[PDB]
Order: C-alpha cells, then sequence, then structure tokens
RNA sequence: CAGAGGUGAAAUUCUUAGACCGCACCAAGACGAACUACAGCGAAGGCAUUCUUCAAGGAUACCUUCCUCAAUCAAGAACCAAAGUGUGGAGAUCGAAGAUGAUUAGAAACCAUUGUAGUCCACACUGCAAACGAUGACACCCAUGAAUUGGGGAUAUCUUGAAUAUCCUCAGCACGUACGCGAAAGCUUUGAGGUUACAGUCUCAGGGGGGAGUACGUUCGCAAGAGUGAAACUUAAAGAAAUUGACGGAAUGGCACCACAAGACGUGGAGCGUGCGGUUUAAUUUGACCAACACGG
C-alpha cells in the first residue's frame, strides 16, 4: 500500500506570523539510508497571508507567502521566509487602460545576508478635476519615481534583519511609506509590491532559526491515538 | 492513514485542476506541491477520445478524487485552476467548472481558489504559420 | 477577393514561371558557349 | 475601391511605419497589433449555480468575499473575429460607428 | 433511484430541430433535505409545460444554457 | 501511477525502462505580455523590461549671431522589411524541403505528429515588397466643433516642486460635420480645393489590351538575380466607379407536412392492372421527360 508508509508532519511558520502551525504534509518513512529529514529540507510551502495572519483584513487575502523548510524538529517543519506574491486575479484587476503602468525592480541585501528582489508596481491616476482622456506620465517623472523607490527600499531594508524585513513587507508599512513619499512626484492610484523573492540565502544558522521561531508549538503527530 | 487531529478538523490539500480542450486533470497534492495524494483524469473515466474533456468525465474524475481523499484524511481543498497557457489558449477547457462543482458537492470544503495558467511576459513563437490554422 | 480579374493565372505564379524559363535559357546558352 | 478611410487599421499615413504583429487568440495567425480586434474580457470562473454550490462549501467565499475572475486581453484576426461573432459586417452607413467604452 | 422535479418555468425549445425543451425544475424534496428547494436546469424531450413533473435519474448534471 | 497527446472523428507519436500531471530549481536560445491608444520617435526601411553610458535629432523660448548662404533635380553617392548568399557562432521556439498519419475519386494540399535549410548574433553581400496614403518635393490661401503629443505665456484643485483647471500660442499624428472639386467612390486648412476664368518652382513617370519587363546587347552581382529594354506578331476591347437583378458551403429576421422534428400509413421486395421506354414489327400513330409516365378527360 502506498500511504501505509507515509508519515504526517507539521509546517511551522516563523514567530512573526500568528498562525504558527499552518499546513500539514506527508513524507515517506525513513527506510534504509533514505532519511525523511534529508528530503524534507528545501520543500517550499505556499499559504494565503490571510490564513497566516487571521487578524488582518481583506488586503491580506490577496497576498500569498512561501516558506522553505530549514530544519526538521520531530514532526514540526521549521521554516524561513522564501517569497511573497500578490495573487494573479488581483494583479490582473489592478490594470486600467488609459494610464501608465510603472514597474521597479529593487535588489537589496538585508543586515544579515538574505538578498531579496522587490518588484514594485505603481499606476498613475487622474486628478479630481482632470478632464483629459488619459493620465500618462512623462518619462522623466517615471524615472524619478523609480529612482526614489529604489533608494527608499534599499535604505529601509539593508538596515534591518530578515524577520523584521518580513514584518515590514507583510504588514505593508513599507508600501504605505512608499506611496506617501512618492505621490508628490506623480499622483498615484496605487503603489503595491507584487512579489518579493529571496534570491541569496546566508549559510545555515541553527541559533538564528531558533530565534526566528521563538516558542515552537508541539507536534502531536508522532503520538499515538 | 489521516493526520492525528480531532474529528471534523479541516486538513487541507491543494487540487490542481488542469482543463485543456482535450482532457481534464484533477490532481490533489499537499500545500507544498511535492507529495501527491491522488490524480484522476477524464481519460481514466471514458472510453472515447472525444469525451475526456467533457464536463461529465470531469465530474466523474472529481467524484473519484473525493472518494479516495476521504480515506487519505484530506477533507478541505485549496484550488489551482489552469488553462494550457504559455503560447496557447488562456481560456480554460470545458471541464474545470464541473470538476470543481463535483468536488464541492461530494463533501469537500473549498478554500482559496486561484487561476495559475502560465502567462509569459514575452514568449516564443506559437505553433502554426503566420497564416494560422487554416480550416 | 482583394483584387480584380487577372488575364490568366495568378500573376505571382506567372512571374515564377517566367523566372524558371529565364534560368533555363541562361543555362542553355552557357552550355553552347 | 477603398472600403475604409483607415484601411481597417489604426495606422494613419504619417504616424508610424511598422506595427509588430501578434498571434490571433483563436487561430494563431499573425496580425498587426493596431489592426487586430482587441477585447479585454473579465470572466467569472463559474456560472451562478456552480458559484452557489462552491460558496456553500467554502469558509473563504460567500456574500462577504467575492470569488476570483479571469482577466484576458484577447486579440483576434479579422476572420476569427467575424466567425466568432465578436464583430459583424455592418451596413455602409453604420460602419463609421465607433465605441470608446465597454457597453 | 429517481428524484421528482417540478417544472417551474419553460426557458424555450432548444436544439436544431426544436424537439427539446429547456426547463427550470425545482427538486421536490422534504424540508430539511440538502436538495430542498434546490433548482436545476434540465433538457426535456416530449410535450411539457409549467408545473409538470419529471423523474430525475441524476440531479448533478445541469444543461448548458441556450 | 495508467494512461498522456492530438482530431470534426482518428491515426502517426510518448508511456510501468514511470509518460502526462505536481513543487522548487538548473541550463540554453528567443522574446519583452497586460499597460498598448486612429499614441510617441525615425528620411524611409523600422523602433516597446530596467539601469549605466556614447554621439545625435526635433520642437519651443530668445530685443543672441549672420545676411541670401535657398528650392528642386540627370550624373554620382549613402541607407533600405522579409526571403536569399558567404565566413564564423548559435541552435530554445517555430519551421520552406522531406518523413509519417489522416481526409479524399485522387490529395504531391488544407488538418495531425515531426523535421532539414532557415529563424537569432558578428562581419560582408543582395537592393527587391500591396518598400501604400497605391497620392513626389518646396511655397501661399483656405470654414467649423470636440480632442490628442511636446514646448512656452497668463490666471481654480490635489500631494508635498509634481500634476491638474480656464484661456491663448508655436510645432506634430489625427477625428467629426463648409466652400469648392471629382466619372463616381470619395477629397477637403492632413486637398484630390483655390484649373477651359486653363501660368508659384523643380522633378519622375504614362499614351488601347496582349506579346513583355520577354529577346538581344550592356552594367552590376559569388549566385539567386537587379538595372536598362525592344520587335515580329496578335486582339476590339481590356479597364474604372457606381445601379438594378441573380447568386453565396455570408450574416439577420421570419415561414412551409409539395420541409424537417414526433409519428401514421404506405412505395421500393411478390403476383397482377395500367402508363412510359427499349426490343420487335408491315404498322406497333402521336404529344409530354419538381412543372412527363391511370396525363392528353
Ligand atoms: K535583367
Ligand atoms: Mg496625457
Ligand atoms: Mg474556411
Ligand atoms: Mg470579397
Ligand atoms: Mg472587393
Ligand atoms: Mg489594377
Ligand atoms: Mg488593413
Ligand atoms: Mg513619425
Ligand atoms: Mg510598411
Ligand atoms: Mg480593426
Ligand atoms: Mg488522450
Ligand atoms: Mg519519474
Ligand atoms: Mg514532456
Ligand atoms: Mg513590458
Ligand atoms: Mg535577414
Ligand atoms: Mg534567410
Ligand atoms: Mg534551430
Ligand atoms: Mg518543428
Ligand atoms: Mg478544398
Ligand atoms: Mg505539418
Ligand atoms: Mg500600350
Ligand atoms: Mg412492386
Ligand atoms: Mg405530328
Ligand atoms: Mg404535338
Ligand atoms: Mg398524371
Ligand atoms: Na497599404
Amino acid at each position: 500500500e502506498t500511504m501505509a508508509r507515509k508519515e504526517w508532519y507539521d509546517v511551522v511558520a516563523p514567530a512573526n506570523f500568528e498562525k504558527r502551525q499552518f499546513a500539514k504534509t506527508i513524507c515517506n518513512k525513513t527506510q534504509g539510508t533514505r532519511i525523511a529529514a534529508d528530503v524534507l529540507r528545501g520543500r517550499v510551502f505556499e499559504a494565503n497571508l490571510a490564513d497566516l495572519n487571521q487578524s488582518a483584513g481583506e488586503e491580506e487575502a490577496y497576498r500569498k507567502v512561501r516558506f522553505t523548510v530549514q530544519e526538521v524538529q520531530g514532526r514540526n517543519l521549521l521554516t524561513q521566509f522564501h517569497s511573497m506574491e500578490v495573487t494573479t486575479d488581483k494583479m490582473a484587476s489592478l490594470l486600467r487602460k488609459w494610464c501608465t503602468t510603472m514597474e521597479t525592480t529593487v535588489e537589496v541585501k538585508t543586515a544579515d545576508g538574505y538578498t531579496m528582489r522587490l518588484f514594485v508596481v505603481a499606476f498613475t491616476k487622474p486628478q479630481a478635476n482632470q478632464q483629459s482622456r488619459n493620465c500618462y506620465a512623462k518619462q522623466r517623472l517615471v524615472k524619478w519615481l523609480r529612482m526614489r523607490i529604489t533608494k527608499m527600499i534599499k535604505r529601509r531594508l539593508s538596515k534591518v534583519q530578515i524577520k523584521e524585513a518580513v514584518s515590514l513587507l507583510t504588514r505593508n508599512v513599507l508600501s504605505d511609506a512608499l506611496v506617501r513619499r512618492c505621490n508628490p512626484i506623480l499622483p498615484l492610484r496605487e503603489l503595491r509590491i507584487r512579489k518579493v523573492r529571496v534570491v541569496r540565502t546566508p549559510k545555515f544558522d541553527a541559533q538564528a532559526l531558533l530565534s526566528a521561531h521563538g516558542t515552537i508549538p508541539a507536534s502531536v503527530e508522532a503520538d499515538q491515538r | 492513514y489521516g493526520p492525528n487531529v480531532k474529528k471534523g478538523d479541516l486538513v487541507y490539500g491543494v487540487v490542481h485542476i488542469f482543463a485543456s480542450f482535450n482532457d481534464t486533470f484533477v490532481h490533489v497534492t499537499d500545500m507544498s506541491g511535492r507529495e501527491t495524494y491522488v490524480k484522476v483524469t477524464g481519460g481514466m473515466k471514458v472510453k472515447a477520445d472525444r469525451d475526456e474533456s467533457s464536463p461529465y468525465a470531469a465530474m466523474m474524475a472529481a467524484q473519484d478524487v473525493v472518494a479516495r481523499c476521504k480515506e487519505c484524511g484530506i477533507n478541505a481543498l485549496h484550488v489551482k485552476m489552469r488553462a494550457v497557457g504559455g503560447v496557447r489558449t488562456k481560456s480554460p477547457g470545458p471541464g474545470a467548472q464541473a470538476a470543481l462543482r463535483a468536488l464541492a458537492r461530494a463533501g469537500m470544503k473549498i478554500g482559496r481558489i486561484e487561476d495559475v495558467t502560465p502567462i509569459p511576459t514575452d514568449s516564443t513563437r506559437r505553433k502554426g504559420s503566420r497564416r494560422g490554422r487554416r480550416l | 477577393g482583394t483584387v480584380s480579374r487577372p488575364r490568366g493565372m495568378r500573376p505571382k505564379w506567372h512571374k515564377k514561371r517566367i523566372k524558371r524559363l529565364k534560368l533555363r535559357r541562361r543555362r542553355m546558352r552557357q552550355r553552347s558557349k | 475601391t477603398t472600403k475604409r478611410r483607415n484601411h481597417g487599421r489604426s495606422k494613419p499615413a504619417h504616424s508610424r511605419g511598422r506595427v509588430k504583429p501578434i498571434h490571433c487568440f483563436n487561430c494563431g495567425r499573425l496580425t498587426p497589433k493596431d489592426k487586430a480586434v482587441g477585447r479585454f474580457v473579465v470572466r467569472r470562473m463559474l456560472d451562478a449555480a456552480s458559484a452557489r454550490d462552491v460558496a456553500e462549501a467554502s469558509p473563504v467565499y460567500g456574500a462577504n468575499f467575492p470569488m476570483p475572475r479571469l482577466y484576458m486581453k484577447q486579440r483576434f484576426c479579422i476572420a476569427c473575429a467575424i466567425h466568432s461573432r465578436t464583430v459583424r459586417a455592418r451596413p455602409v452607413g453604420n460602419r463609421k460607428i465607433r465605441y470608446t467604452k465597454k457597453v | 433511484q429517481a428524484q421528482v422535479g417540478l417544472i417551474i418555468k419553460v426557458l424555450g425549445r432548444t436544439g436544431s430541430r426544436g424537439n427539446v425543451t429547456q426547463v427550470r425544475v425545482r427538486l421536490m424534496a422534504e424540508a430539511g433535505s440538502p436538495d430542498y428547494n434546490r433548482t436545476i436546469v434540465r433538457n426535456v424531450k416530449g410535450p411539457c409545460k409549467e408545473n409538470d413533473m419529471l423523474s430525475l435519474m441524476e440531479t448533478e448534471r445541469e444543461a448548458r444554457r441556450l
């Protein structure tokens, strides 16, 4: 039988998320020289942000989060932030025709290694009394907005740790600061970060991961019924 | 064979519904995608080639998937829909809706639904000549 | 549609015919030379 | 005999020379992007009855939370636009009618 | 087993030859059932009108709209 | 873990030696979606990710400089999509040739699965496109309304200079509804207007249809070919724009048991009556071939 040899595991998000034991998964029992933890490390789990942070509102329901498995602790899968992304439906819905769609790619390495690429997207809007048939932006203002966004993100994220950077991205205080400080250049209908990807990780630390998770909830999977 | 949770707790999988205009895939995995629980397709349910993309084959496949995943222990399903995508059609095949409805009706809880057909930000040349498919 | 009545075959294929004819005449004369 | 003042395309004589083609959504035929028939489609993933059945089984979706839609910019060659009835031949007087918004 | 359905409206004759009728049918079930007041679109052959009754061999298939 | 692919339906093809599908990756080569528009830039051919860099180009602003330096063209010169050529490179995708499977009366096609050359890059050739606005360049006059791109000038909103508002202005791509023109379709400050009331300037080409952009010569080209370019002979039209019919395996709205659907009886199979035709005969008198054949009562 196929599933008679399967064992259940808990995936544990880092401590800066409220729902610690999001998701569940199976794996082959260790058998021979093939150890379960040695194929479990490196698996990437995707979850809706609204599921992870229940206390968050409707905007959280449009953002997905991916976590990679650093270490196996019994039946818990300790994880580190891997990537974050807006869902396809929301990003597709944000597009209008008669406006400029300005995208910025920002690459920043956190204070503890952890290079990340930010992929910011913004849109022009008409003003309140504007009668024009379009709100296209001049190229100089687009380049200036891109330069400002690059500077702000690099400055804010190179200073902090990976966990605090994740908290800034998930509680979208960084995007709020960006729209507040970028609107004087061009009136913006929306400025949101559509995807964040960890592109380079530092060498594996045990103490850093144990400090990323705080109080690790127990896994009951190994116990008997 | 299920996880050791209390009765009625929602244990989630992800279902990958791949409905082309030639076939329909109903594929349940965990939330990492790595481990597959069950995969039933329309061609597993019908005799004729012309019938695998149909809503009835898709519904039968979804019924099989629910039947097996109830003994897996999975009882809730996040949903990933896709058309063929890439440089081919982005419109889902006829069987996506029927498979999802049969999943919902047969007793599975539905979580997040998302459409994940591969979209290029720029592409290789698509099949056919510059004249297209000439019927 | 998109065009009026030609005198005979499609003009592009008539031109291709005349091209093949010229190539053959050129080959013939290069043979005799 | 010139049927259209615009020659069936949005490319005035002194605007630009070449507009890169796209593949027809239906048949793949290459068509200049100005000339092709472009529609942006916002499509529900399920019809009303399937939507009701799925929402009944979902803790996520309901009256509070809408289900996702499909978004597609579809560009058609003229033959496929006519055949699928997204566009129809019109009487000579009605050919000049242009719609700027979705109706 | 066959469920009994009540035709609540005739949506119109479908098909190329006009021999099929598309109707909206409500599943006549006991109160407290999942299929109570449940409505479904079905293709029907034979002369039918509003408030007629059908014997649904299956209640999971809906007829494609016309 | 038992199918996947593909089609109108299939088959060619892939697959328990694990295909298809699923997640995260890796590599290589293309391409830069949505935003993308009767929008911008470019002499034309052409040109969409970001940042850094080189030279340019246009418009606008100016009480800057200057002082006829210009317009347009044989000769000559430079650029020129795709396909194609040579030498290196690349080779993901697609794909002339070809292969296999279908379809078909045949199918060297359309369709399916593939696949060489190609498709991409550097360097050097070729110089042809419905290279189109089928509309040469420069200059003048010319009616109305709403717009749009860039720069200026003058005087409501939003963010904290940017953008927007009202008006005006120069330059640009255009749109709708005046003279006038036109064989008409149409064009109209974007002329095809200001022309028998025929003259601003320069320049290219045309003179019934074919033969034929063929032959011969010559120049260019590695070649493919490019440029120049007749005649004999043949023919009464060819051609253009509109009109009314007819037709369409175009769309739309209706309709009919000489249509179908649901059916009921039959006919076509047997014997026989009858009409028609063939054969026959001296003659087998003739008409008629849905709308002829128990019809010419
Ligand atoms: K020549
Ligand atoms: Mg604008
Ligand atoms: Mg056809
Ligand atoms: Mg025609
Ligand atoms: Mg015509
Ligand atoms: Mg002509
Ligand atoms: Mg055209
Ligand atoms: Mg231009
Ligand atoms: Mg061109
Ligand atoms: Mg068009
Ligand atoms: Mg198949
Ligand atoms: Mg394998
Ligand atoms: Mg494959
Ligand atoms: Mg882009
Ligand atoms: Mg080339
Ligand atoms: Mg070539
Ligand atoms: Mg290749
Ligand atoms: Mg190929
Ligand atoms: Mg044919
Ligand atoms: Mg082929
Ligand atoms: Mg002549
Ligand atoms: Mg008989
Ligand atoms: Mg007589
Ligand atoms: Mg007579
Ligand atoms: Mg009679
Ligand atoms: Na043209």
